[PDB]
């Protein structure tokens, strides 16, 4: 793909987001696990950001068809329009999830 | 050491009776205090809760002998205003080392400096002070019943004699009978307190009391319920002594009456000594399981106090318009947060409590120094309203109204700033030492569920600080009345000076207006520190809050 | 901030505030030994405070460690 | 040492200077009045150089130094997107206050330069302090320069407004301190790093919330508290007004990012219909006696009141939107409140001496060149677009509508009402007939100093509402730490 | 609970209240400064005698009053007297704006004294390791997330894992529709 | 005129390769971790220092 | 401070914007006054306030098509 930026290399997370199995008293573990959270959240809302360009240029492509046309590109849009938001790491943090 | 030199002190004014040597008996007697302050320096080289000396009839604790070296540095700063003359002649030409050492300045200084005003023409004034202050340092060392209520009479005493020694103003003997009449009833409250403690228990010593009070403390034909009540008298006593409301009618009128050097005293020294007595007999007459004994507890009385002294202290000041009146009331709101913190028996309010009393008795004292500073500045300077030619004593309290400060940042900014410094420091606000100890209260009481006191505190703290912004918008918001004296420069009213060698050769003669008169140093230092101290404590808080806490982590130990 | 800086300076502040009070001229020549002097006495009380601060560490640093024994021996003492 | 230390101690370099000067010299003023602009002037150049170095996406604190000596209270200095923009705003207002006022003070100079260079340092500070203790030291240490600068170079009825500011402040600042004090004595400190990490039980957080927000209601203010406003920026000199609505009402808006937004969630969640209730309520009754005000200089503090309502409900959105426009509208409210304050307590007051509008009509006529950045500043007070103003505004108005719809229903009428006062005021100032007849010479026009100012504000507020990706790059990082929630298939991340 | 004798109480907090004013009437006849002889409590004085015991006896009876019909003690009843006893001071003085404003300033400081606990006596001592209780509470930085959903709920942005299943069943129970979101593509 | 020759040449250009002055700019503010260390000291005092305050202020009397 | 220009003060105009300022002074306790304060203070901020609490959470527009409900309670 495209090529990994020498900006995107200082910035890169180097932990998984999550606040399980992290001593919050490391007050360095902490607060990148705090950067890592808003990173991926970010990620997905440029994300969808960057689908609704191709949507609109897909759409002053097709014109009246449009609605047959640009449906793959809605699907993607339409599913992360309803699952990136920028919701913090303050909940994420304050509460554990069991999964069970 | 103290008794040392009142003993000397007095052989020596017993055979003099030149009003000129005053001057000169003021100065040794900061001199004597000085040795006393190197000896008490030394006797801090031990940890202990107490330890029993004369009989166990005295006790020395590091915050007893903490608060003897307070109590002599408080006297000796007291003292100056009677051991330097209050204003003096500068001159840029007589201002060096070899002037200020080797030279010397020839002058009338005689109607310049006030060389025979009223102050510094009693001899034994040095002597009664070093009286009190030996009843003061008897106090935070006594053990027993016996010697508390000796110390407490020498101090109280020589308080009396204080207001009753100018004995040519009808202002200061009607104070002093005031005083002696009303504190000679608080008397009996103390000597009915310790006398029913000793005849429910036949003991006089504290310690017994306190073990007794130990054992009765477990969650039958002698139930213990004497002590909370001795100790609840014995409380009124003290609580007048301190001007906590209700018992609080007479310091406003005393402290009006008698001049305004003698107030800095009588004002400040009595409420240090008696507090800290206090603080050990709350610590070990604590209840630590819940019982009857502590639903009658003597401490409730300071906590009612100290909830009418907040009240009383800041709605009564509102319409003062008399400087001292409005002082001493100002006083009464401050021992309502004193009194809040001694009432709740923490580790965190004990550090409180030391706090607010060091800082409190310094910046006070700025206040009445500020005061006198003010009135001896007005020298230079004449005025045509008519409410100051009706005053009274306007020798002794020359500043009497808040009238008379109108316009005083024109006159001098920076006295202006210092009082304006100060008062905004018995306000509390930040970042001023003043805001620092009524957070370390309100922290304290909040912590241990004195919320709903709390919020009262804060409540009258902004109806107190509306009579201290009183005084600022006079200082700072209008025009002065006082005008400077048309004579004093004239352009043809020169006074000679002469500059001398070591061996009287005139080295220079110089011609001096009054422009060329000034503050004494001793008075614009010493106002100076403290104003500092205020502005500049969140810079230099570590040792000061540490001894605090050490001091505290020693009596709350074990 | 450093205890002798602050010190030093607050001696030379007392002074500026001294002679503001008194409303004298700052900066006289003949007079400028009091600077130095004010500030050296500042000086001196911060070697003082300094040294008060060493030994208030060592006590504060001691009791802390006395709680501690003190939780962990009746601690020890409430495993029976 | 630092460079948020430089930041500090150059305005009071600068205060010592102008109290030494007259020692080496019966000084002019004139030499007094240059000392303060060139030192207000190095701290704008200083805030400059630490946004050139400010890393926009970083989580630590910077240009921090390292402490490494513990006291009871001790100074701690850091920078994060939250606050950068706040000190910006501090340091281009500043320099403008001080030419604004250049002429209009006259007796005690020197005074008035001291307190306004030691208002600097207090008002930066509480921006830079990263413990909530010092928060509150800074945030209530500008009450005494603030009473002494109204009652030495405030207007007629000074006495009272400067009574106002301070009691109402003290009062309500002294229910924010019993809720730090709780804080502190359950976490052990009110540094930033450890008091974020600690979580409180709702029943503290709903008490530490009572207390937090009964100072910043007073604060802020909210309309049945507003008095000591309506009072102390009237009342105040030209300065003291420019610093008051630009600087010191930004104050509160800055503290709930830290006091409630990171510590209080549940607590500011469960309660924001409270609060959305009453910033509604002020929205129409602020904005209903605007309409009525017949002092102009009480008219522009009125409409401060209804711009801080759209910014507290933006701050409790819990929207990334509504948080970044109430920072906008703060930002945007400094830069014309100041520039309406100007007109009306610089340029009429000192051609008329009077603030009634009774007495002004058409004064395009003869003054041109005030009518058109007059103009101007009252259509960013009205949120027309091509203004910051606008921005803040719409994003503000945004986060409102998604968090309690009805409420930025009712919100959004600020729309219609803003626009009416605004518009109002100006036909009867600039336009409304000839030029009134109460003028009995002539008025000059604007001056080349009265020109700068009004046209360096307007400048300001028109190129941030163009661009306001300026300011929005800087905040989104930061502004992600502030908000409360999780998404069911973004959270809880293996 | 034990029922209290509403009347019972009422004369005890009379009479008490009533007491220490009677006891404020009589300073009134030692300081007056004319011969206004003994019987100058209950003539000159006797009003302020009198309100006391009618603020006093108002106050505990209705405390006591309300506590019987809310079948609880807690702080809300030190509210219900206190008002009541505001009234009865704003009745002496017969305005109406002070009949309402004394009840004001009674109730919320009578309610808000015992809300708090009692300051004026020994607070209540939980008898506990304060160091433990303080640790936990700046140690408890994580919680179940079942504990803090019980105080907000979910919704207002606090979209739990789940809860789109959940609003489904609840829009269901609640609106009698099942939801089906279309599909946005044509293909598939 | 200034504005168009001034972010004319500021420009990065073709492909990345970033000029002299961007070059500067970006190593004087580098700041890669120092920022991080302090912080990460500061916060490990500050939160030893309230176990401290915990413990001589809740001791047994 | 400075001189002004010249202005013709209106005696009426000069009393009536004083008059406006010193009007609290003059407030007292009616039976209308109370009825307007009683209004504007608590029924017309009650009533804000409980709708405020009786429709928040109802309803979420994002990404909501068709055969989904508005209402998220
Ligand atoms: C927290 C605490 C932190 C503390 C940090 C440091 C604070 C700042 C330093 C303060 C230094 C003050 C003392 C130095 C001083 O006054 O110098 C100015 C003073 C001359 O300057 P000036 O004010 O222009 O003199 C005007 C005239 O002299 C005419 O002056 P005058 O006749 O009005 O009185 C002259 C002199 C009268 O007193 C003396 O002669 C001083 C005697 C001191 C030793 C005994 O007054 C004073 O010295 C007042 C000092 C008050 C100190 C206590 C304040 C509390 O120096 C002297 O000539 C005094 C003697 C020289 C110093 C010897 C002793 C040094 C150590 C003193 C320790 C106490
Ligand atoms: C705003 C407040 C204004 C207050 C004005 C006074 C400013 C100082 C405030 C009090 C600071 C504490 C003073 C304690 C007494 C001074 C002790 C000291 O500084 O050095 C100890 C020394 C003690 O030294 P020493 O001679 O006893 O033994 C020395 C021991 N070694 C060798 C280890 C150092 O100073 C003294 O001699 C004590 C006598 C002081 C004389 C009176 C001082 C009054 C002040
Ligand atoms: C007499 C006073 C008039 C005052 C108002 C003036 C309004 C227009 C101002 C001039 C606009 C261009 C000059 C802007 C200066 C800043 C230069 C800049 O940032 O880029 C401007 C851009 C030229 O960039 P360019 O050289 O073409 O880059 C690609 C080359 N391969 O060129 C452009 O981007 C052109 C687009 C500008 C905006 C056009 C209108 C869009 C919004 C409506
Ligand atoms: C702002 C004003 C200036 C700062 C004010 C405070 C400065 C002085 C604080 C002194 C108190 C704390 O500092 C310390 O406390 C303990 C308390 O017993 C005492 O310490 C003393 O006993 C211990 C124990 O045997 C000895 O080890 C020590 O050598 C001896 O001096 C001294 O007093 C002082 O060494
Ligand atoms: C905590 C306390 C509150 C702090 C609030 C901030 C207050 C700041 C006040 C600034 C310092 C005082 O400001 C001081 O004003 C006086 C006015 O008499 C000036 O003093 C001089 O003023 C003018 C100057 O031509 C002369 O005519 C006058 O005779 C002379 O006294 C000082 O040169 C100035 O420094
Ligand atoms: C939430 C409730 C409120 C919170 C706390 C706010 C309290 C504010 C109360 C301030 C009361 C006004 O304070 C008081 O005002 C009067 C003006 O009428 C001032 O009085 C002054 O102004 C008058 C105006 O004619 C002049 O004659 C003169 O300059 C002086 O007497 C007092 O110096 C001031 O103490
Ligand atoms: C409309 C405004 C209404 C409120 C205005 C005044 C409130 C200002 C902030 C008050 C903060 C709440 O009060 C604070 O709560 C915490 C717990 O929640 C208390 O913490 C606790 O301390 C003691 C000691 O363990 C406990 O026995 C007790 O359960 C509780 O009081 C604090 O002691 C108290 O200071
Ligand atoms: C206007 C004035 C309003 C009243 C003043 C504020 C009162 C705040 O006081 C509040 O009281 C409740 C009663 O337990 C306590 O609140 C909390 O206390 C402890 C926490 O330490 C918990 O066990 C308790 O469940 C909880 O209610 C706190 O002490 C404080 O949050
Ligand atoms: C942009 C700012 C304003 C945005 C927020 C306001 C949105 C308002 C949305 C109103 C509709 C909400 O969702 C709507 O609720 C109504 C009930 O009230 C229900 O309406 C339903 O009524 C009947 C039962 O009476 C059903 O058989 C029918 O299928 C449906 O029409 C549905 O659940 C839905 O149509």
């Amino acid at each position: 793909p495209t090529p990994e930026s020498e900006a995107f290399l200082a910035k890169k997370p180097q932990v998984p987001p999550t606040f399980d199995g992290v001593d919050y008293e490391d007050n360095k573990r902490l607060k990148q696990a705090q950067d890592a959270i808003i990173r991926e959240q970010w990620v997905q809302v440029m994300m969808g950001r960057l689908v609704r360009e191709e949507l609109s240029k897909c759409y002053y492509r097709e014109g009246v068809n449009h609605l047959e046309k640009c449906g793959k590109l809605r699907e993607r849009y339409l599913q992360l329009l309803a699952n990136a938001k920028v919701k913090g790491y303050l909940f994420e943090q304050q509460n554990y999830w069991s999964k069970e | 050491m103290i008794m040392i030199s009142i003993l000397s002190l007095l052989l020596s004014t017993s055979v003099t009776l030149r009003r000129d040597m005053s001057i000169l008996f003021n100065r040794i007697s900061i001199i004597a205090l000085a040795y006393c302050i190197l000896h008490d320096t030394m006797s801090l080289s031990f940890i202990s809760k107490g330890i029993g000396l004369h009989g166990g009839l005295l006790h020395i604790t590091n915050l007893t002998q903490i608060f003897h070296i307070f109590i002599f540095i408080i006297s000796i700063l007291i003292l100056q205003l009677t051991s330097f003359y209050p204003r003096k002649v500068w001159i840029p030409e007589y201002s060096s080392l070899k002037d200020i050492f080797f030279n010397k300045i020839l002058y009338y200084r005689t109607k310049i400096i006030n060389k025979m005003g009223e102050h510094m023409k009693i001899i034994e004034y040095p002597l009664i002070l070093l009286f009190v202050i030996s009843g003061a340092v008897f106090l935070i060392s006594t053990n027993d019943l016996v010697s508390i209520f000796l110390s407490i009479e020498l101090q109280s005493y020589g308080l009396y004699l204080l207001s009753t020694i100018y004995r040519n103003s009808e202002l200061s003997t009607t104070g002093g009978l005031i005083y002696f009449l009303l504190g000679g009833l608080s008397s009996c409250f103390i000597l009915l307190g310790t006398s029913l403690l000793y005849v429910n228990s036949g003991t006089t010593s504290l310690d017994g009391l306190y073990i007794l009070n130990s054992i009765s403390d477990v969650n039958s034909w002698y139930k213990p319920y004497y002590l909370n009540f001795s100790l609840l008298i014995f409380s009124i006593g003290f609580l007048f002594k301190v001007s906590a409301a209700p018992f609080h009618f007479w310091s406003p009128d005393v402290y009006d009456a008698i001049p305004t050097i003698v107030t800095t005293f009588v004002a400040i020294i009595a409420k240090i000594s008696i507090f800290i007595f206090l603080l050990e007999l709350v610590y070990y007459t604590n209840s630590n399981a819940n019982s009857y004994l502590s639903e009658f507890s003597w401490t409730y009385a300071l906590l009612i106090s100290s909830l009418l002294s907040l009240i009383i202290g800041t709605v009564v000041g509102l319409t003062q318009f008399r400087i001292k009146r409005l002082l001493a009331y100002s006083t009464i709101s401050h021992v309502g947060f004193i009194l809040l913190a001694l009432s709740v028996s923490s580790i965190e309010s004990t550090q409180a409590f030391i706090f607010y009393l060091i800082q409190y008795s310094i910046s006070n004292l700025n206040a009445f120094f500020i005061l006198i500073t003010i009135g001896f500045s007005l020298y230079g300077y004449v005025t045509n309203n008519k409410e100051y030619k009706s005053l009274l004593d306007k020798n002794n309290s020359p500043i009497q109204l808040i009238s008379q400060l109108k316009g005083y940042f024109y006159i001098n900014p920076l006295l202006s700033l210092s009082l304006a410094i100060t008062i905004f420091s018995f306000v509390g606000v930040p970042p001023l030492v003043g805001f620092f100890a009524k957070q370390m209260v309100l922290s304290a009481a909040l912590d241990n569920g004195y919320i709903f006191l709390s919020l009262i505190a804060i409540i009258t703290s902004v109806i107190g600080a509306v009579y201290y912004l009183n005084v600022i918008k006079e200082i700072f918001f209008y025009s002065p009345e006082h005008e400077v004296n048309p004579v004093l420069n004239e352009s043809d009213s020169n006074f000679s000076l002469r500059i001398l060698n070591e061996k009287n050769v005139l080295i220079r003669s110089v011609l001096l207006k009054g422009r060329n008169i000034f503050i004494s140093s001793p008075f614009s230092i010493t106002i100076s520190i403290i104003t500092n101290v205020i502005l500049l404590f969140i810079f230099m808080n570590k040792e000061w809050l540490s001894m605090g806490t050490i001091l505290v982590q020693i009596l709350f130990s074990a | 901030v450093n205890r002798i800086l602050f010190w030093t300076g607050f001696g030379l502040a007392v002074r500026f505030w001294q002679l503001g009070i008194e409303m004298r001229p700052f900066f006289n020549r003949k007079s400028l030994w009091a600077y130095p002097l004010f500030g050296g006495v500042g000086a001196s009380f911060g070697y003082w405070l300094q040294s008060i601060d060493e030994k208030q560490t060592k006590m504060l640093e001691e009791r802390k460690q006395a709680i501690l024994e003190k939780r962990a021996r009746r601690a020890q003492r409430q495993a029976e | 040492m630092s460079l948020l230390y430089v930041l500090l101690i150059i305005p009071i370099i600068g205060i010592f200077l102008i109290s030494t000067i007259d020692s080496f010299y019966f000084f002019n003023v004139s030499y007094y009045k240059k000392i303060a602009l060139i030192t207000t002037i190095l701290n704008l150049i200083v805030s400059l150089i630490i946004y050139i170095l400010f890393d926009f996406s970083n989580n630590q604190f910077q240009f921090i130094q390292e402490n490494l000596d513990l006291s009871f209270y001790d100074i701690y200095l850091g920078v994060d997107g939250v606050s950068i923009y706040f000190v910006l705003l501090t340091t281009i207002i500043m320099p403008i206050a001080l030419v604004s006022n250049w002429n209009s003070i006259t007796n005690n100079i020197k005074s008035y330069l001291i307190i306004m260079l030691l208002l600097e340092t207090l008002l930066l500070a509480v921006f830079l302090v990263l413990d909530v203790l010092l928060f509150y030291i800074f945030f209530e240490s500008i009450l005494p320069p603030l009473f002494i600068l109204i009652g030495l170079f405030g207007s007629s009825n000074k006495v009272r407004a400067s009574f106002y500011i301070f009691l109402y402040t003290l009062l309500g600042s002294l229910f924010l301190l019993l809720s730090i004090l709780t804080m502190s004595s359950i976490v052990g400190t009110t540094y930033f790093d450890v008091l974020l990490k600690s979580s409180f039980e709702y029943t503290t957080q709903l008490f530490l919330f009572f207390g937090i927000f009964i100072a910043f209601a007073v604060k802020t203010p909210v309309w049945g508290l507003n008095s000591w406003l309506l009072r102390a920026h009237v009342e105040s000199p030209l300065g003291g007004s420019i610093v008051l609505a630009a600087i010191v009402l930004k104050l509160s808006l800055y503290g709930v990012f830290r006091l409630i937004l990171p510590i209080l969630p549940q607590a500011s969640l469960n309660l924001t219909y409270i609060v959305y209730a009453i910033g509604a309520i002020t929205v129409l009754y602020a904005s209903f006696s605007t309409l009525r005000t017949v002092d102009v200089k009480e008219l522009i503090a009125y409409s401060s009141v209804a711009h801080a309502a759209i910014y507290l409900m933006g701050v409790f959105s819990n929207t990334i939107q509504g948080l970044e426009g109430a920072i906008l509208l703060g930002l945007a409210h400094g830069f014309v409140s100041s520039g309406l304050f100007i007109c009306a307590g610089g340029i009429l007051y000192d051609r008329t001496g009077t603030r009634l509008i009774y007495f002004f009509r058409g004064l395009t006529q003869i003054m041109p060149l005030f009518s058109l950045f007059f103009f101007i500043l009252c259509l960013g007070n009205a949120g027309t677009p091509l203004t910051l103003n606008f921005v803040g505004e719409f994003m503000s108005l945004y986060g409102t509508l998604e968090r309690l719809p009805i409420a930025g229903m009712l919100a959004s009428t600020s729309i219609i009402f803003s626009a009416a006062y605004s518009i109002y005021m100006y036909n009867r100032i600039a336009f409304g007939g000839s030029v009134s007849l109460y003028f009995i010479d002539c008025f000059r026009d604007l001056t080349k100093r009265e020109f700068f100012i009004l046209f360096t504000l307007v400048s300001f507020t028109v190129i941030l509402g163009i661009y306001p990706s300026f300011v929005l790059d800087g905040l989104h990082y930061n502004i992600s730490s502030v908000v409360y929630g999780i998404e069911p298939n973004a959270s809880y991340l293996t | 609970y034990h029922p209290k004798d509403a009347v019972h109480l009422g004369l005890k907090g009379a009479a008490v209240v009533g007491g220490i004013g009677l006891l404020f009437a009589a300073v009134r006849t030692s300081l007056a400064r004319k011969n206004v002889g003994p019987w100058a409590i209950f003539t000159r004085n006797g009003k302020l005698a009198a309100t006391f015991a009618a603020v006093g006896g108002a106050y505990d009876f209705t405390r006591a009053a309300a506590a019987n019909l809310r079948e609880k003690e807690d702080w809300v009843n030190n509210g219900i007297g206190g008002l009541f006893a505001g009234a009865t001071m704003g009745l002496t003085t017969g305005r109406i704006p002070r009949v309402l404003g004394f009840a004001a300033l009674t109730g919320v400081v009578l309610a808000t004294a015992e809300y708090a606990g009692s300051g004026l006596r020994g607070v209540f001592k939980r008898d506990v390791d304060e160091y433990e209780r303080k640790e936990f509470l700046r140690k408890n930085r994580r919680r179940p997330i079942e504990e803090t959903l019980a105080e907000i709920g979910e919704g207002r942005g606090i979209k739990p894992p789940g809860y789109y299943e959940r609003r489904a069943q609840r829009l269901k129970e609640k609106y009698g529709v099942d939801i089906n979101p279309v599909c946005a593509d044509p293909d598939q | 005129a200034s504005s168009f020759v001034i972010y004319n040449i500021s420009r990065p250009g073709p492909n990345g390769e970033p000029s002299s002055l961007h070059k500067w700019f970006s190593k004087i503010s580098d700041y890669k971790d120092e920022w991080e260390t302090r912080n990460t000291l500061m916060a490990a005092a500050l939160e030893q220092a309230a176990h401290d305050k915990h413990l001589l202020l809740t001791a047994e009397r | 401070g400075l001189q002004h220009y010249k202005i013709a003060m209106d005696p009426a105009l000069v009393r009536l914007g004083s008059m406006i300022s010193n009007r609290y002074k003059y407030f007292r306790w009616t039976k209308r006054t109370a009825l307007v304060s009683f209004m504007y203070v608590v029924v017309v901020p009650s009533t804000i306030g409980y709708l405020a609490y009786k429709t928040d959470g109802l309803w979420d527009l994002r990404a909501k098509r068709r055969g989904d409900l508005i209402s998220e309670r």
